[PDB]
């Protein structure tokens, strides 16, 4: 499912738990601050 | 072919999408299809 391009929600407000679209990875500022926080080790990518 | 997982030797890679039928690692999939190489050729 996708949300609307018009937020019209009788007053509540999702912009910060909604995929952000400017970022390059398509998540909200809350996940941004998640991975963020948390310090992960051994990654695993192709080395 | 390259992947995220390794080398991936002796399949074609399309670009569509599709469900995952043999799970590969990094979001790619393998499965056994036409997929041109024509039209009945697996
Ligand atoms: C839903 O809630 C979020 C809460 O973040 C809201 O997004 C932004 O929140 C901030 C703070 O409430 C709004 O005010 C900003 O305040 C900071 C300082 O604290 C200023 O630096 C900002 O100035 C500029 O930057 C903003 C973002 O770039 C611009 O929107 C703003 O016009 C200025 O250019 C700003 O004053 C901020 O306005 C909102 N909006 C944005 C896009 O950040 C969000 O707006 C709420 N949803 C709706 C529909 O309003
Ligand atoms: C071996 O893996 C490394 C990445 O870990 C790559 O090697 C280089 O890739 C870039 C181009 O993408 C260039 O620097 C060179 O073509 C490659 N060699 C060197 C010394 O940089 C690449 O994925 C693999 N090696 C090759 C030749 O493709
Ligand atoms: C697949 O993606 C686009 C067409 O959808 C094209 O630019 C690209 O070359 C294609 N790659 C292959 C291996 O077919």
């Amino acid at each position: 499912y996708k949300t609307p391009p018009i937020k019209d929600f009788g007053g509540f407000n999702f912009s910060q738990i909604l995929p952000d679209p400017s970022k390059p990875s398509k998540r909200s500022f809350i996940e941004d601050l998640l991975f963020n926080k948390v310090t992960l080790a051994d990654a695993g990518f192709i080395k | 072919f390259q992947t995220r997982a390794g080398c991936l030797i002796g399949a074609e890679h399309v670009n569509n999408s599709y469900e995952c039928d043999i799970p590969i690692g990094a979001g790619i999939c393998a499965s056994y299809q036409t997929q041109t190489n024509s039209v009945a050729s697996q």
